[PDB]
């Protein structure tokens, strides 16, 4: 009776939420067709249920290219979605922000807020919203901006959660990341209530170093983002010691109202030979998730200060040895929070331990924790963007699409005003006070 | 007679009652389905203070389940021990108070609050003669502090003469479970110091510390801290559910406790504490409860007793002892320990003693100090109050539901006052 | 009445500890569960002397054990007679003296005298009448010297007025079982000398030789030497812990056996010794153990009496006997002996009787010589100390831990004087 | 609780770690595989244990030619060590000193130290370090010196045990081993709490005396040197009639921070076809313990003094006949301790005897004793590698690649002076002391 929905725009949304549906179908021992042959309800919360054994998801699968949708219906996943939902475009925006927010999804984002709609008000106790898009793609940052200043119009106060896959530093796929980058993040800064960063490369190190594959599909980095996920929706899913709900995340994890970028981090993750050889204490995992080689974003913890964590545990655990251990990380001075908040932790604690996916990676464990991380060191990142954004509009390249497809160079200086207003607010925010 | 409303307010508060309601079953002797199963009439003199007899010979608990998610509740709902709890009683809402102590005291709270009243006054028009009200809440949890507050303030309204008893379970001083929590105690100690009688401090860290050292267990689940302040609560109230050579009430207990109108807070103790191993090779005496009582070591609020003076102190036995072995006790530690009082208190030291052990024991005892040690708690939450509140930080879900700064600045000024009290009659002479 | 408390310091006074209970428990029928199974009732009407009596009729040891390495600390935990120690007191530490007196007493130490002055304190609070206490150490080992002078120091400043007894395993002037061992001699010699009442100088090398000559055995075991020190100490315990024809208490021996504050140094000795077989080809009595207990080969000190005077004996007996066969006796050895003592102490020995076999025999005694001889021991140990210093060996360990030369200097100074009364006093006239 | 972590350099290291860990294997009754189906607890010092029947060694194997190390992960003993620890280089310092302290040892320098920091957070009553290190080789030299500067900065005062592989008089494997000892030995001396002198000239001369076993393969000087380190720790891994800690082997038997290099000693050591013919007296076997031809080092003690000794015994032991048999030692006139120290010894004993490997080349005895012997003898012994140093630096033989690779000429003169400097102070202590 605490609703959640689940929106995926763009080609990356849809690929985690397959990822991601996998994960839950399993979780409930919910057959592909819906069917089923410490549980409560459990599944009630992101499954509805339908007269027959047949449960369905609520997701809205939007996209403006048809392509992956249909694998989707073509795919072992093809009895469980409602087919209303998997609304497909005819062009996609083709790594174009404009065609993604003014051309060509304004043709259809009429019929995505009707189906949201006829989502919310089948449900009753509606938490808050689940965005799954990238960041770099044109259909993802365009749509993603449209759909949350519509939907922040219509849905006044309800939670709003993004994952977005942040723009890697030196391994980029498109040539127009900064673009779409900096449009989507100036129009998204005022709606979203918590984004959460992850980036590709960082899954690329932490597939090859912990879990020892060298040659890694996205498939993988679906599962490990599919695990975060579902780690974060543990407590309303399941019976837990120490329960916290979505509107806790934006309690806890968002001090000012812009700064809100908050990266996630999972642990442990070890291949299945290395599975023995290590107990895996809580503390042991603790010290994992603040290690700065297992965080999942490409910055180094120790350039910034945490300004807020949130730890949520699952499986066997005890809260004694969490408060020992985060003791302990307090104790350390290379882990420094900022001065004025000295209370910076949020603790979770599930009964329901993580499950591994047949024909997975990772190997079966008994105790799981999900680090979710508001820090300081992200704001080096923006400037990077910031960097690249300069050079390319230098020399005005690129512009001639943006312009000719429904907007104007001022958009673009009043996007870089307000991304250097940004990070003028997190250098601010990173000082000491005096007195 | 002096039958007692039970009222529980957020998860923590929700979850010790669960435990309480089956520690006071099991010393009643009620099976699982509210019927009496019990032995000894002595349960039944009294069964009337916390349960009500429902017919056809059945027993239902005085309790009003108060939540904003109905998660916990479901839990209690499901799990033995809470199918005999009256239905009707579990008023639950559907947004959740978000660990904001706005949304739990002005905009989520106030579209509960009315029924909770409403079944509140049920309850007692259904009581003979009224003896007091015990909440049992957080101070760091959203639900517990703002809705607990409101219940408060509303009933104290509604019923300025009875007894007001709480369990708030305070912030620990090194851990912080929650990171909005100087906020939320703030403004939970600002009502409770306008409209309580009587507040139990307690802190998960002597907890802990209580279930590490002296139990030795290294696997304290929460089960078992519920169970050790669902014990202190057991303890607090046989004075009066049960015969004694020397009986105590709630109401002697607020008289003897509280020297003045605000300076009401008490850390409580319990005794004795032995492992599995460790209890055959110790005596089970007056003096060996007595000087377990008084140590920093057993005292369920974080803070050495030492660091100050003991305002005032409450002792209740149980179980069949000797009172002139209690008396001599009681004169040593007053004795020897005479810098550890205060001067102008002579004989500082209430007792009271109950007929029947706490089940399995020979005797018990819990321990009620009124302390100025708990100050320094005080200080130590203002100040990192203050230094959230310098920036602002997390200013804005507070402000975004009516409430504005000068809250804040009148709520601080208040416990700023109040820790200057502690301190001005601590250095009395 | 009169409580002894007991302390075990070092891995020596550990195992000695170890035996000593053995005997006792075997003296007083207990069982190793720690109730008694006995069948006199005079074992229980002194039982608390050495026992406190544990509800459900239990017994445990008054014991103290400390430690700085958990390894013979479990050794004792699991052998038999081990599961009577009341747990919580087994102190121990982790980082080890590392056979250093530097270690021992002020570094590691420092850690958890606390904590055994804490459980000190309790166990003297629970006693009725605080008779004395007795520590079980050693000389050479880092451990049980430093912590023991350590604790030797705090507890005679928190109980200035009680009655202190050692019993120091002092390195034997033959072997040596360890290398830095004067250092650690020196330093708790001075301690002692500063705050003791009494020390028992005992040498593995007598024991050796006692367990090899008189007793006949050829594979003595460490359990061997400790059973004859715990026989020692339970002789003289006896004369307090029995009743007696003459009786003794460890206050007078005290006051009989130390003429001077600083003279403190006893020999023990016991008899009879005989081996399995020499046994039943010799005669049980009292002139029999009288001129046994007077000759180097039956001394458990390595050093002639001989070479110098008898300053004062006492002689505490066992079993039944007569009085004036035991005063004839003593008159004789006094009488043929006359160079053996000093000339300005009339009528030098003093005399204990007690009236229980020490279990398996007829009469036994117990001989605890105040000598001048000893002088030659320490010496001994000042020279080697001496050399060992001359070329500072070792010196950085001890210095690294915060100590200083000057510590060295004035620890030798205060034995060198020590010496020079003995000498002294041996030559007086 | 007591716990004290391995370190193996160098390939020396390595296979000595071998034959270390397959002893202790089979004294615990531990199967290769960390099962197992007066003990107590006794393996918790040296086996860390996980969830399952399966303990694992508290070892560092670190390297930088993958060989050795991969045929370890290769042999029977492949399921036993935890496979993070496991550290291979790629390029082996090639007998180079810079090489190893200079250019590669310090690129995972790092990682090995992260490793001990992890296992050294994971224990509780750490006492102290096993370096298992050669000092001809150049991974040896450079790389042990390396990592004591770096564990020395780190544990400030904690026990430091190493068992270096003193290069023989006359046969070297090596050409360059005197440049290698000297610097190892020069960086070092201010870091190593107790070495502990080996070689394997003596071995080889040992086995063929007394083992009657003409053709020994490396394997069988291993399997000595591990029954030596088995011998120093049995106290703290048994419960003995009198224990001995490894702070109080540094408090014995080093009496000047310098003077701080005592030889091992082993007895009995005689083969089975010998095991009867005599009864293996403790006096005997301390004898032969005493004896200058069953001394590990090529050095007669009879030119020098036994500044300080250390006899540790185990199994059915009597003390009263060790002292009888340390007496007679003292009266014999060619064992001549310095005049400073009247009292030369330590003595230790064990319950538990010693255990024959299957397949080995000892026979089972029941009583043994390990020696590690502080003398003045072994000062000659510094001697002739200062002098092969002279003549290898009077021609400047070699000095190129030292030069080309990180290093300078005016640290080889300062590490000439430290040597002599080392051997004036042996001298200087060796006299005796006026009035
Ligand atoms: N983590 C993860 N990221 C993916 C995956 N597939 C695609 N992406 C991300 O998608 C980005 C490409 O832009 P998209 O958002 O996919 O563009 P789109 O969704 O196809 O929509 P258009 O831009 O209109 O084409 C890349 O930067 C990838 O990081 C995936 O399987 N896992
Ligand atoms: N006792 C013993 N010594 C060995 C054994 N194997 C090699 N050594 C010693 O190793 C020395 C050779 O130098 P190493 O330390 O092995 O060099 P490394 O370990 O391969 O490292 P690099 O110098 O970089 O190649 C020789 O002097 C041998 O004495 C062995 O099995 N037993
Ligand atoms: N003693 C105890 N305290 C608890 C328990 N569960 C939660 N708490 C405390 O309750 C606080 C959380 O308040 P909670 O009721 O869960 O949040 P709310 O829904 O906003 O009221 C935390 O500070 C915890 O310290 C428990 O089982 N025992
Ligand atoms: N009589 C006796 N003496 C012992 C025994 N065990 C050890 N010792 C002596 O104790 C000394 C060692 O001290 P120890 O307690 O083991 O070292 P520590 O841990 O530093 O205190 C040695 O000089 C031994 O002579 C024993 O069983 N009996
Ligand atoms: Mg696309
Ligand atoms: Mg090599």
């Amino acid at each position: 009776m605490r609703e959640c929905i689940s929106i995926h725009v763009g080609q990356a949304g849809v690929q985690i939420g397959n990822a991601c549906w996998e994960l839950y179908c399993l979780e409930h021992g919910i057959q592909p067709d819906g069917q089923m042959p410490h549980h409560h309800d459990s599944f009630n919360t992101f499954f509805s249920e339908t007269g027959a054994g047949k449960h369905v998801p609520r997701a809205v699968f939007v996209d403006l290219e048809p392509t992956v949708i249909d694998e989707v219906r073509t795919g072992t996943y093809r009895q469980l979605f409602h087919p209303e939902q998997l609304i497909t475009g005819k062009e996609d925006a083709a790594n174009n922000y404009a065609r993604g927010h003014y051309t060509i999804g304004k043709e259809i984002i009429d019929l995505v807020l009707d189906r949201i709609r006829k989502l919310a008000d089948q449900c009753t106790g509606l938490q808050g919203f689940l965005v799954f898009h990238s960041f770099g793609g044109g259909t993802g940052s365009g749509f993603t901006s449209l759909l949350m200043e519509r939907l922040s119009v219509d849905y006044g106060k309800k939670s709003k959660l993004e994952f977005s896959i942040y723009p890697a530093p030196q391994v980029s796929t498109a040539v127009v990341e900064p673009y779409n980058s900096i449009l989507t993040t100036h129009t998204t800064l005022e709606h979203s209530d918590c984004a959460f960063m992850v980036d590709n490369e960082a899954i690329y190190d932490i597939c090859r170093r912990n879990l020892d594959i060298e040659r890694p599909t996205y498939t993988n980095l679906n599962r490990l983002i599919s695990q975060i996920v579902s780690s974060i929706t543990a407590s309303l899913r399941f019976d837990g010691a120490l329960n916290v709900d979505l509107t806790e995340f934006q309690t806890n994890l968002v001090p000012y109202p812009r700064i809100h970028f908050p990266l996630a981090t999972y642990a442990p993750v070890i291949s299945a030979e290395k599975a023995y050889h290590e107990q895996l204490s809580v503390a042991e995992i603790t010290n994992a998730c603040f290690e700065p080689a297992n965080q999942m974003v490409k910055c180094d913890p120790r350039h910034g200060k945490y300004m807020a964590c949130c730890l949520l545990y699952r499986g066997d655990v005890v809260p004694k040895d969490v408060n020992a251990a985060i003791a302990t990380i307090k104790t350390k001075r290379s882990i420094q929070f900022v001065d004025w908040c000295p209370t910076g932790f949020k603790v979770g604690i599930n009964y329901q331990p993580p499950t591994v996916v047949p024909g997975g990676d990772l190997a079966k464990v008994q105790r799981a924790v999900c680090m979710l991380s508001n820090t300081t060191a992200i704001a080096e990142a923006w400037a990077r963007l910031d960097h690249k954004f300069d050079l390319m509009y230098a020399k005005r390249a690129f512009v001639h699409w943006y312009v000719g497809e429904g907007m104007e160079e001022g958009e673009f200086s009043e996007a870089r005003e307000d991304m250097a207003a940004l990070e003028k607010d997190y250098e601010e925010v990173g000082v000491d006070s005096v007195e | 007679m002096r039958e007692i409303v039970h009222i529980q307010a957020g998860q923590c508060g929700n979850q010790i009652g669960a435990k309480f309601w089956e520690v006071i079953s099991d010393e009643h002797g009620i099976d699982p389905s509210g019927n009496y199963v019990g032995d000894s009439d002595l349960q039944l003199e009294r069964i009337s203070v916390y349960y009500n007899e429902a017919s056809s010979h059945k027993y239902v608990p005085r309790a009003i389940l108060v939540d904003l998610e109905p998660g916990t509740m479901d839990s209690v709902r499901s799990g033995a021990f809470g199918h005999l709890f009256r239905p009707d009683n579990f008023i639950f809402g559907q947004s959740g108070a978000g660990n904001n102590w706005a949304k739990g005291h002005y905009t989520e709270g106030a579209e509960l609050v009315d029924s909770v009243l409403d079944v509140v006054r049920k309850e007692c028009e259904n009581c003979d003669c009224l003896q007091g009200f015990q909440l049992t809440h957080s101070l760091g949890g959203g639900t517990g502090s703002g809705m607990g507050t409101l219940l408060i303030s509303k009933v104290r309204e509604e019923y300025p003469d009875r007894i007001m008893n709480t369990f708030s379970v305070v912030p620990s001083p090194k851990v912080s479970d929650t990171v909005v929590e100087p906020y939320n105690a703030t403004l939970s100690i600002h009502q409770l110091v306008e409209n309580t009688d009587e507040t139990y401090c307690i802190d998960n860290e002597a907890l802990y510390d209580i279930c590490f050292r002296t139990l030795k267990l290294a696997t304290p689940t929460y089960g078992d801290l519920n169970h050790l302040v669902s014990a202190t609560m057991s303890g607090v109230t046989t004075s009066l559910r049960f015969p004694g050579q020397l009986n105590a009430d709630l109401r002697k207990l607020a008289v003897n406790m509280v020297p003045f109108p605000r300076l009401h807070f008490f850390m409580p103790g319990f005794a004795p504490l032995t492992a599995r191993g460790s209890q055959q090779y110790r005596a089970l005496t007056v003096p060996e409860l007595t000087q377990q009582m008084f140590d920093a070591k057993n005292m369920m609020a974080a803070c050495d007793p030492r660091h100050g003076r003991y305002l005032t102190v409450a002792t209740v036995f149980r179980g069949r002892m000797s009172m002139k072995e209690v008396d001599e006790q009681m004169l040593a530690i007053q004795s020897k320990n005479s810098s550890y009082f205060v001067e102008w208190i002579p004989n500082n030291v209430k007792v009271a003693v109950c007929d029947i052990p706490p089940r399995g024991l020979k005797m018990s005892s819990t321990f009620i100090g009124n302390s100025t040690a708990i100050q320094e708690l005080f200080k130590r939450i203002s100040e990192q109050f203050t230094a959230m509140f310098r920036r602002k930080a997390f200013l804005h879900w507070y402000t975004g539901e009516g409430m504005d700064e000068m809250e804040f600045t009148e709520a601080e000024s208040n416990m700023n006052d109040l820790v200057s009290e502690y301190q001005q009659y601590q250095d009395a002479t």
